[PDB]
RNA sequence: CUUGAGUCUCGUAGAGGGGGGUAGAAUUCCAGGUGUAGCGGUGAAAUGCGUAGAGAUCUGGAGGAAUACCGGUGGCGAAGGCGGCCCCCUGGACGAAGACUGACGCUCAGGUGCGAAAGCGUGGGGAGCAAACAGGAUUAGAUACCCUGGUAGUCCACGCCGUAAACGAUGUCGACUUGGAGGUUGUGCCGGCGUGGCUUCCGGAGCUAACGCGUUAAGUCGACCGCCUGGGGAGUACGGCCGCAAGGUUAAAACUCAAAUGAAUUGACGGGGGCCCGCACAAGCGGUGGAGCAUGUGGUUUAAUUCGAUGCAACGCGA
């Protein structure tokens, strides 16, 4: 994320463009993910758990628009 | 409390000057429901302080209160087993409550003979930043400033 | 002494500390400051306020170069990233650039083991 | 969405066609996920091979910070 | 004889395998420039590094290992497994139209081969990580968890080992038996309509102790193999075989018990989660704990110091 300060662009607005360029490139998440070694078994396990619960969430939701609360 | 509905309580103004603030001061000085004693102490101290300052009663009061009122204090928030002194801005009602409490405590742990003269001398020293009450204000302010990094939870 | 007026601000923002270094555009350190040397230890060193104060001090240190317009290289995941730049813009510099320079391996070396706490 | 490589009769993706490939990398230079562009899986693989080839010949950068 | 099995033609996707080459990012080290008082680390610290110039920053160089993004309940492979890019050698699978052979098939004791990680032998290599180890902490202790280091090893070649929760805890082959939504890869007809391979999720009958499985069956059947027969003793001993070794494999008995076990249910509990409440914290005021005395109690004493209460919920209690 290399933000150029543009003309008449005040500081706040360029700072916010930089924060979003970073949060979009995922610099911080990549850094946190590279702090400690993770065994391949743990990697495969967390990938599968995220897939299973995303799928279960979509399914529970699309049945939630078939139940009434009151 | 958890619920929250503390309707505030009616306090009469003081008879001599008609000030709710001075009545709060009498209440904070009062011991064992003996309000007549406390009122006689407060009026004697205020008359003495006004003669020794020339100003007026209910203005020398607010001048001594001004140099004791804290602006920011620290609340404890435990994070890692240990605690973080967190600076928090003091509400004006609490500003005056704490100023009065500190002034009374200071005037109590003084050396003059009667409580009226001790309170007068404490009020006089607070009007030029020399008593233990303004020392407590300064200590609280320096704690909050030494913890200013933690002005977040 | 010398006049440069176009500097680069390097912020090394770790979890534990913040290091602010101002150089010229050629990489020569004119001055520096750290959160841990600006009056902060342990639980305070790793806060955005300590980094802000470190950046204040590093701006105050390079005063006799007449630096006027700064580039900003941010490196690392620590708390002192945003606050340092918000204090460089304040201190008096005309921030012209903000880049992230966090090193990312494209695979790289095996990291240390996970902490069990 | 709309995988553009199907709609245009594409057999190969041609790493030498830098104008096309620049649409599928970010500013950083990273390959955009097919979930963002809606490219079909077969062409996403073709595109990845093409981008890596173009990077090797210094037609595309690996990164923003070379 | 041609439908099982197989051959050929044309094409398709693929981290399938073996060999070689190469690129970029990053770590570490080396040299040099700038610069100065800290860095690093943690829950907090310390050990450690640093004025003999560290950390930071910049330029050049060396070397090893791994390949961000793509990347996907995506792909390939018999399983183990396989991921930058390029070339060489090479295996399998699938589809479309046909042509060919003519039951050539399925399973498989013994045999034979492949077989993660660790480990072993010889020779290389060694960035990062890191058993052992050392120091610093923590602790009642702390041969740990945390920190600073750090050697085998992790890498390569060749040879060995032959084991893993080597798992779908589900042997292989074949047939049949309602559906729905996706993923991936072919293919016919015109985004729409078909037809194949593999694959993920749900679910019908049926099945199941139940949980669940459900055309990729744990349903309905057939062929062949492997294996089980209460818990412990014990996958241990002895013997054989195999191994350089570590050990692997085959595999008992005495003795001892009345259980051991699976699934599910109601509770209770959690240093699990969520939402609420109470002078529970917070915000406050006044106390108790110290003194003297009153009073009860424990204890001791006594001829007797009558009996009872004796965590909260006994102790100015029955009185
Ligand atoms: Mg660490
Ligand atoms: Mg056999
Ligand atoms: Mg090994
Ligand atoms: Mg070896
Ligand atoms: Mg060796
Ligand atoms: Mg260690
Ligand atoms: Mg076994
Ligand atoms: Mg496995
Ligand atoms: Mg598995
Ligand atoms: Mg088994
Ligand atoms: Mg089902
Ligand atoms: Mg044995
Ligand atoms: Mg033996
Ligand atoms: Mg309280
Ligand atoms: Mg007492
Ligand atoms: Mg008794
Ligand atoms: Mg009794
Ligand atoms: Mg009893
Ligand atoms: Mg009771």
């Amino acid at each position: 994320p290399v933000i150029k300060v543009r003309e008449n662009e005040p500081f706040d607005v360029a700072l916010r463009r930089f924060k979003r360029s970073c949060e979009k490139a995922g610099v911080l998440a990549e850094v946190r993910r590279r702090e400690f070694y993770e065994k391949p078994t743990t990697e495969r396990k967390r990938a599968k758990a995220s897939a299973v619960k995303r799928h279960a969430k979509k399914l529970a939701r699309e049945n939630a628009r078939r139940t009434r609360l009151y | 409390p958890r619920r929250r509905v503390i309707g505030q309580r009616k306090i009469l103004p003081d008879p001599k000057f008609g000030s709710e603030l001075l009545a709060k001061f009498v209440n904070i000085l009062m011991v064992d429901g003996k309000k007549s004693t406390a009122e006689s102490i407060v009026y004697s101290a205020l008359e003495t302080l006004a003669q020794r300052s020339g100003k007026s009663e209910l203005e020398a009061f607010e001048v001594a209160l001004e140099n004791v009122r804290p602006t920011v204090e620290v609340k404890s928030r435990r994070v890692g087993g240990s605690t973080y002194q967190v600076p928090v801005e003091v509400r004006p009602v609490r500003r005056n409550a704490l100023a009065m409490r500190w002034i009374v405590e200071a005037a109590r742990k003084r050396g003059d003979k009667s409580m009226a003269l001790r309170l007068a001398n404490e009020l006089s020293d607070a009007a030029e930043n020399k008593g233990t009450a303004v020392k407590k204000r300064e200590d609280v302010h320096r704690m909050a400033e030494a913890n200013k990094a933690f002005a977040h939870y | 002494r010398k006049q440069v007026s176009d500097g680069v601000a390097h912020i090394h923002a770790s979890f534990n500390n913040t290091i602010v270094t101002i150089t010229d555009r050629q990489g020569n350190a004119l001055g520096w400051a750290t959160a841990g040397g600006s009056g902060f230890r342990g639980s305070r060193k790793s806060t955005p306020f300590a980094a802000q104060v470190a950046a204040e001090r590093c701006a105050d240190a390079v005063k006799e170069y007449g630096i006027k317009n700064l580039e900003v290289m941010v490196k690392g995941p620590g708390p002192g990233r945003e606050s340092t730049i918000r204090a460089l813009n304040a201190a008096g510099f005309r921030i012209t650039n903000i880049t992230d320079v966090t090193p990312i391996p494209h695979x790289g070396c095996r990291p240390p083991k996970k902490r069990r706490v | 969405k709309f995988c553009r490589f199907t709609a245009e009769g594409v057999q190969e993706i041609d790493y030498k066609d830098i104008a096309t490939l620049k649409n599928y990398i970010t500013e950083s230079g990273k390959i955009v996920p097919s979930r963002i562009t809606g490219t079909r899986a077969k062409y996403q693989r073709q595109l990845a091979r093409a981008i890596k080839r173009a990077r090797y010949l210094s037609l595309l950068p690996y990164t923003d910070r070379h």
